[PDB]
């Protein structure tokens, strides 16, 4: 089926600029208490999620240098250690992961 | 081609008299040859039209359209330009005055169809124009109420004359 | 009409759906935290909770070993399930994993989410925290609670 | 168109002619060329006609600026401020003489559609009609089927 | 300019209390209507031919077989009536109709998920909101 | 359908013209001062003590052998030149050069200032209105230091004369929209600045033009601006942690 | 590129017209525009109005005090003989005083029942800033006026207009100048009501005072006609009854408005400024 | 004696003269290097103007988000009003309702609602009755309501407000909220402060108390539009901050025979901490109960 007549711009504006087609304003945007960057109420902060992944990748790179190959997953717990720290009383019989960097403030030692 | 929007920033006004009111700062900025449809760009430009500079950025930051990232980059460099070059005291004071998209120079390619047929595909480009005015955004026009409707209707009944006579 | 359907339609079929979740489940055990589309994370979350339930049955249980054998493509993670994850949740009876939403990826603006096993050694996620008890709204409700309890005592 | 053009009501300038008639034409500017066939008719108008025309219209100042031009023109300025420019390019003496005379009689208002061929500031003398003009009054002004006391 | 819900700003210690507070209130309000003939009831007229009385608002539980003494098998639907109360009365004059309308509500719902106009309507009636 | 954009221009270098070329760029002014001049600390106090200032200026020129012979080089190319007329001539050049900024007379400003001084004057006022005036003069200008360039550095010889000026000036700067931005158009304030001039002695058509201004380390802070400013801290990526 | 000059020339003129509409130039005095001769434009001024003006007196009628002060400052900038020009202050005072007395004479004879305050307002209206300027701008008065700022301010324009009367008063006498006021200032109240020029407050309070002077009892307001009382578009006709005799009837949307209008109708009949009054006699005096 | 309609006219004139005098004492332009210390945007330095720039002006430099959520400013460990001009270069830190320890913010908001309630008391009663404000007791937030001591005319010795009268105060308070009037704070010497409130002896005693505590004897003056009152500590920036506002009930303090002092109580919540209608009714009931400071 082919158009019988050309649709005019006046008809087109009513369809293209209809409120349904228009982008809806979002009212769920709030500032992150930690860094001040913008975030949504039901979504984790992009800036705060990126810093965790940057630190996680470095930790996972240290794991690779200790395992030294695939199919070598340890059967014990893992502990991440930074400069200026010693294994805890509960951190006995676990795999200590050394990081040559100061412990991040948001990363609480447990 | 036309590049008047760039020249709209180079106009210098005469010094104001001491009794004259403060003139709001106007900043004209644009980005040319954006690889985006102007029709799709219009929805993003219509969204932030009339908003504050910080409110516009928040809407564009969580918008999934590709032009949202492009427009946000234009607003950041326009906000920086206003303080650096246009003598604007507060960067957040700015609000969106004019925000529209325009057609850009487009390429033409051949899109192959079946039965040895073909169509002419164009690589669409668009321009984005933004104008910033210093000062709080104007309050939105309140919806017309019954008293406003009643006052106008009675005025129409009072302005009618006896037509086709003396 | 889809009333009562709990399982989603993913992959290239019912079998490919299992393999997609099996890869996510296997990748979840090895790393204890992965990022994936929200729908696939939510569909895999049920299998992650029940995998620990089979892990608590012990490696001496033949049925529990077969579930671990199938749902863990890499065979080095099977000892980890029965010796690390299962002992960790010994006191717990549920809620082994937490699912949180993350900003949509720039590739296709897909709804993304992160699923992790609780108690991992990875840096903590910026978990959503409710307003502190010292806020103005909480203080008014705290004062109301005290009076109601005090009047209840007398 | 009438719909595609503006319109106005019939009127005059400062109620002209009510107590006295004031010629609304104020100034005429003729720009003729010493050399050029287009102004041959305009030159003949200046040689014999513009002199006698100034006698009949003492309130109108006439300027005859002789400068090279291709299209001779006459500029008419009126008291109300309207400026009307007309071209006498290649017009005979009679055509210019009649054209200039028409400019003298006009009031200067825009030559557009006039809504009414009449205009009065006092349309009625016995009272403009109102719905109660021909309605009789009732005893105590009672409304239809209204009971009092 | 942003919407909010009832437990957005509540802390970890207030959420259990707020839920318990309103839960106790709903129990008390429903238990305060257990004496309708003692709290000044409306006059009880006897039955008349051509009379129409009010109905109930029941909740469909399911189905269950039921046999008769003649051997026939019938399937019935279990309609459970819970939190069914009279809401308001509108006279015939204000009804704009031949009959008189009586409002009835069924099944308690959370007060945190209702409109302000509806909440204040049930506040003066002393009943929890009905679905 | 094979048409494409004409995007083919590539970046290049502007520092040096093409090599192996007989033509070379002709320079009318030197980049900087041959020998830096450091005015004695506390010279602002000497401005009030006019009697002591007159003695010091004359003695310093005589006690400086190097600056005394540089004057001889200047008169070798221009016999009709006196050091007792130059400070009075410098005032007219200085005032006239700053009067062209209000009217944007850049055509004549090049004859009053050097090519090095021009960017410092006009670039920051490109889209701004300047209302500058010379109200009154307190102390006559004195030729502090005269030093010339080395003989035939590049085929040309340059000479620089340092002149000290202490006069009241009025400055009013308006932004692109005409709003007041800096200074007061009514109240003048004293300005104590050391103006350095230059002239290409080898060039027969050369003339003395303003070259730069000496800003002493002990100079008082300038007049604060009307508006407020913000200085943002370093932008921090998620992996980076702030240090205080 | 098509050869031809006439089409290209014609298109440039059209473009110039568009340029004027987009960016209109500031207005300028007619004197600065070409084809202007101050001596010739002022001689035709008298003949246009059919008056025997004096050139020496009329040339001093358009000269303003502000113009002289600015003109002298121009010579100081060039350091440049002295000017003996006289301003219009002397002539304006003569014209203004005569015009008010001549208008008072005309209005008091036409309307003997109009109070002195009512006559004062009408003279203050016909000689007002708006009426005088409207008449002045359509008689080529602003074009001949020598002002310091263009366009001529309404205050400056009003003062120059009376100087023309002052120049006419001396040259032609009072009888001839009396027709000049009647033909240009009286004709400005033709299509205008009494209270549209003499704006008043509380006409009912003014009506009560007028009937006391005539020893007439206070009127009683009663509803003569009524329509749509319960609607948002009512019509009330309230009538004023003195000794059970109707003196005026006024319409209005509400009762208070109708009664106020009825008072205005009563005042018009008492003062003789009704619409039915006979028109001003502009015929030549016998 | 001056009429109530003209009594506020002279108070603003003294307030305006004193406010304009402080501007005159400030030089033409003085720069203060305000340094931002916070978890958000570290290292930011604001080059502001002395006695002209306010912490709100510093917020406008960073973002509009600060301008909406920064209820109070913490300067050098001391609370600072948002519209209070800065006196010297110093570290600055903003505070919001939703913080880990919003103790200072709640007190500033709680005192602000007491001041707002006082404004509508001077307007609700008839001009024939003599209503003189006493003070705003600094009750804790956990008490459940904010109160303002008010003494009425001798004629209203036994008159008790009804349900309709209390709703009238709420409409007057909401009319004050819709106007979005800013809180203007002015620190003045006690000698100047006593001049404004000479008529009200109930305020002279309160002012003299503040002069004893402060060695410099400077008294803070806060005004909402035309209404001027004496308060302690910083307040919220604007009246639009509070969203839900309602006066609970009025109770008479004791002893009554020597003097009758009434306690106007109410509860309020800002936009940032909006509560639900069901929860809001619970706060109304508690606030109706009389509360006494410790
Ligand atoms: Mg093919
Ligand atoms: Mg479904
Ligand atoms: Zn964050």
């Amino acid at each position: 089926a082919a158009p019988k007549n050309r649709r005019t711009i006046e008809v087109n504006r009513c369809r293209r600029r209809n409120p349904q087609k228009l982008i809806k304003v979002k009212n769920n945007i709030d500032v992150c208490p930690e860094c001040g960057h913008l975030k949504q109420k039901h979504v984790l902060c992009a800036y705060c999620y990126e810093k965790v992944c940057k630190e996680t990748a470095e930790i996972r790179r240290q794991i690779g240098k200790q395992e030294g190959g695939p199919f070598k997953a340890p059967t014990i717990e893992t502990v991440v250690l930074y400069t200026g720290e010693t294994p805890s009383e509960q951190d006995q019989g676990k795999r200590i992961i050394e990081r040559d960097r100061k412990r991040p403030s948001w990363f609480t030692q447990n | 081609i036309s590049r008047k929007w760039e020249k709209k920033n180079k106009i210098v006004y005469p010094p104001q008299l001491p009794g004259e009111p403060r003139r709001p700062a106007e900043i004209y900025h644009c980005r040319r040859q954006i690889k985006y449809s102007k029709d799709k760009m219009w929805y993003l430009a219509k969204l932030i039209r009339g908003m504050s500079i910080d409110q516009a950025l928040a809407q564009l930051e969580f918008n999934d359209k590709k032009g949202a990232k492009i427009i946000k980059e234009v607003l950041l460099e326009a906000q920086d330009m206003a303080v650096r070059d246009h003598n604007v005291e507060f960067r957040s004071n700015l609000y969106i005055a004019e925000s529209t998209s325009g057609r850009g120079q487009c390429l033409k390619r051949i899109r192959y169809h079946g039965r040895g047929r073909f169509g002419i595909m164009e690589k669409v480009y668009c321009h984005y124009f933004v104008k910033l005015v210093e000062g709080p955004p104007p309050p939105p026009e309140p919806p017309k109420t019954a008293v406003a409707h009643a006052k106008e209707y009675i005025q129409q009944l009072r302005s009618r004359t006896i037509v086709h006579t003396l | 009409i889809s009333h009562g359907r709990v399982f989603r339609r993913m992959g290239l079929g019912p079998e490919s759906r299992i393999h997609l979740l099996r890869n996510l489940l296997t990748g979840l055990v090895r790393h204890e935290r992965i990022e994936a589309p929200w729908a696939r994370v939510d569909e895999m979350r049920g299998y992650a909770e029940k995998l620990i339930d089979y892990g608590k049955l012990g490696d001496t249980n033949e049925r529990a070993m077969r579930m671990a054998d199938f749902w863990l493509t890499e065979k080095d993670l099977i000892p980890k399930l029965f010796q690390v994850l299962a002992p960790r949740y010994k006191d717990q009876t549920g809620g082994y994993t937490r699912m949180l939403q993350i900003p949509n990826r720039s590739l296709d603006r897909a709804k993304m989410a992160v699923i992790e096993y609780k108690g991992n050694c990875l840096p903590p996620l910026p978990l959503p925290r409710r307003d502190s008890h010292l806020t103005l709204l909480n203080q008014l409700l705290q004062g109301l609670r005290q009076d109601l309890r005090q009047s209840q005592e007398a | 168109t009438a719909r595609g053009t503006p319109s106005r009501f019939l009127a005059s300038v400062l109620h002209n002619g009510l107590g006295r008639y004031v010629q609304q034409l104020q100034r005429l500017s003729f720009s003729v060329s010493r050399d050029g066939a287009s102004s041959r008719g305009a030159r003949e108008f200046v040689e014999r006609e513009v002199i006698d025309f100034a006698r009949r219209n003492p309130g109108v100042v006439i300027y005859v600026n002789s400068r090279p031009c291709c299209v001779p023109r006459v500029v008419a300025e009126y008291l109300n401020g309207a400026v009307r420019e007309e071209s006498i390019h290649c017009k005979s003496v009679e055509e210019i003489s009649t054209l200039v005379q028409k400019l003298a009689d006009q009031s200067g208002l825009d030559v557009i559609r006039i809504r009414k061929p009449f205009h009065t500031d006092n349309p009625s003398i016995q009272g403009q009609w109102h719905p109660f003009t021909n309605k009789p009054t009732t005893f105590r002004g009672l409304r239809p089927r209204e009971v009092q006391d | 300019k942003s919407g909010t819900w009832w437990d957005e700003h509540l802390s970890e210690e207030n959420v259990p209390f707020i839920k318990q507070l309103v839960s106790d209130e709903d129990k008390a309000q429903l238990a305060s209507k257990l004496c309708p003939l003692k709290d000044e009831p409306w006059p009880i007229h006897p039955w008349e031919p051509g009379s129409f009385r009010v109905g109930l608002i029941a909740l469909k539980l399911g189905m269950m077989p039921l046999w008769t003494k003649d051997g026939q098998k019938h399937v019935v639907t279990l309609l459970q009536v819970q939190d069914c109360h009279v809401l308001k009365y509108t006279s015939k004059e204000n009804c704009n109709g031949k009959m008189a309308t009586l409002s009835v509500g069924g099944k308690t719902v959370s007060r945190f998920r209702k409109a302000t106009s509806i909440l204040e309507f049930y506040r003066e009636l002393g009943l929890p909101p009905k679905q | 359908t094979e048409k494409e954009f004409m995007q083919h221009a590539r970046k290049a270098g502007l520092v040096i013209p093409p090599e192996k070329s007989d033509r070379s760029i002709h320079l009318a002014c030197t980049a900087g001062i041959f020998d830096a001049y450091v005015p004695p600390e506390g010279d602002a106090r000497i401005s009030s003590l006019s009697k002591e200032g007159l003695i010091e200026r004359t003695e310093r020129m005589k006690k400086t052998m190097a600056s005394q012979v540089s004057i001889r080089r200047i008169k070798d190319y221009d016999a009709n030149f006196k050091i007792k007329d130059f400070p009075e001539k410098a005032k007219d050049i200085f005032i006239e050069a700053h009067l062209c900024l209000n009217n944007s007379d850049h055509d004549r400003l090049h004859t009053l200032v050097t090519e090095h001084c021009f960017p410092d004057m006009t670039w920051d006022i490109k889209y701004k209105t300047v209302r500058w005036s010379f109200v009154e003069s307190l102390e006559p200008s004195h030729v502090v230091q005269v030093r010339c360039s080395s003989m035939m550095n590049q085929g040309n010889v340059y000479g620089q004369i340092t002149v000290r000026m202490h006069t009241r000036q009025t400055l009013a700067i308006y932004d692109r929209f005409g709003r007041l931005m800096y200074g007061q158009e009514d109240v003048p304030k004293d300005v104590l600045e050391y103006v350095v001039f230059e002239k290409q002695l080898t060039n027969p058509y050369g003339s003395w033009r303003m070259h730069t201004k000496i800003v002493p380390p002990w100079a008082p802070p300038k007049q604060p601006i009307l508006k407020t400013v913000m200085i943002p801290g370093p932008q921090l990526k998620p992996e980076e942690e702030y240090e205080e | 590129v098509k050869k031809g000059f006439r089409a290209a020339f014609r298109f440039q003129k059209e473009l110039e017209r568009q340029r004027l509409l987009r960016c209109p130039p500031p207005p300028v005095r007619r004197s600065e525009k070409p084809n202007w001769d101050y001596h010739a434009e002022i001689q035709a001024f008298g003949h246009r109005l059919q008056e025997n003006f004096s050139l020496d007196l009329l040339k001093t009628a358009f000269v303003n005090s502000c113009y002289i002060k600015s003109e002298e400052a121009k010579r100081q900038q060039l350091g440049i003989v002295l000017l003996n020009l006289k301003s219009n202050q002397e002539l304006s005072e003569q014209g203004t005083s005569f015009s008010q007395t001549c208008l008072t004479q005309f209005l008091e004879d036409e309307y003997p029942d109009m109070p002195t305050e009512g006559i004062k307002n009408l003279v203050d209206f016909l000689t007002g800033e708006e009426v005088v300027c409207h008449v002045a701008r359509n008689l080529a008065v602003e074009q001949l006026t020598l002002s310091e700022e263009f366009p001529v301010p309404p205050a400056v324009l009003q003062q120059t207009f009376f100087a023309v009367i002052g120049a006419l008063l001396q040259s032609s006498g009072p009888e001839r100048t009396a027709l000049f006021i009647r033909d240009f200032l009286i004709t400005q109240m033709t299509g205008k009501e009494l209270f549209e020029m003499w704006k008043i407050i509380n006409p009912m309070g003014l009506l009560v005072e007028e009937l006391k002077k005539r020893n007439v009892s206070a009127p009683e307001s009663r509803l003569t006609r009524q329509s749509g009382g319960t609607t948002a578009l009512p019509l009330y006709f309230v009538g004023l009854y003195c000794d059970k005799k109707l003196i005026a009837e006024g319409p209005g949307e509400t009762v208070l408005v109708a009664e106020e209008e009825a008072a205005r109708v009563a005042l018009r009949k008492l003062y003789g400024f009704t619409e039915n009054r006979r028109p001003w006699n502009y015929s030549k005096p016998k | 004696q001056l009429s109530p309609t003209e009594l506020t006219e002279m108070r603003n004139d003294l307030f305006n003269k004193e406010k304009a005098r402080q501007l005159s004492l400030t030089p033409r332009t003085e720069k203060i290097e305000v340094k931002h210390v916070g978890k958000t945007d570290p290292g930011t330095v604001f080059v502001m103007n002395k006695n002209i720039s306010t912490p709100y002006s510093c917020a406008m430099h960073l973002s509009e988000w600060y301008c909406r959520k920064s209820i109070l400013a913490l300067v050098d460990g001391q609370p600072w009003d948002m519209y209070k001009p800065l006196t010297k270069s110093c570290e600055i830190k903003f505070l919001t309702f939703k913080d880990c320890d919003p103790g200072e913010v709640n007190k500033a908001y709680w005192r602000s609602c007491a001041m707002m309630m006082g404004c509508v008391i001077e307007r609700a009663f008839k001009d024939e009755y003599m209503v003189n404000l006493v003070r705003a007791p600094e009750v804790p937030v956990i008490s459940g309501a904010f109160c303002y001591d008010v003494v009425l005319d001798s004629k209203l010795d036994e008159w008790m407000p009804t349900k309709e009268n209390l709703r009238s105060f709420t409409k007057d308070a909401h009319a004050l909220i819709y106007k979005d009037l800013p809180f203007e704070t002015l620190e003045v010497e006690a000698k100047v402060a006593l001049e404004i409130f000479q008529h009200s002896k109930y305020k002279v005693d309160f002012i003299e108390e503040k002069a004893s505590q402060n060695p410099e004897r400077i008294v803070k003056l806060h005004r909402i539009g035309d209404f001027i009152d004496v308060s302690e500590g910083p307040l919220i920036p604007r009246t639009s901050i509070c969203f839900q506002y309602e006066v609970s009930a009025v109770h008479n303090l004791q002893p009554t025979q020597p003097s009758l002092i009434r306690r106007f109580q109410g509860v309020s919540l800002p936009v940032h901490l909006r509560a639900h209608f069901t929860i809001w009714d619970k706060l109304l009931e508690r606030s109706r109960k009389m509360v006494t400071e410790d």
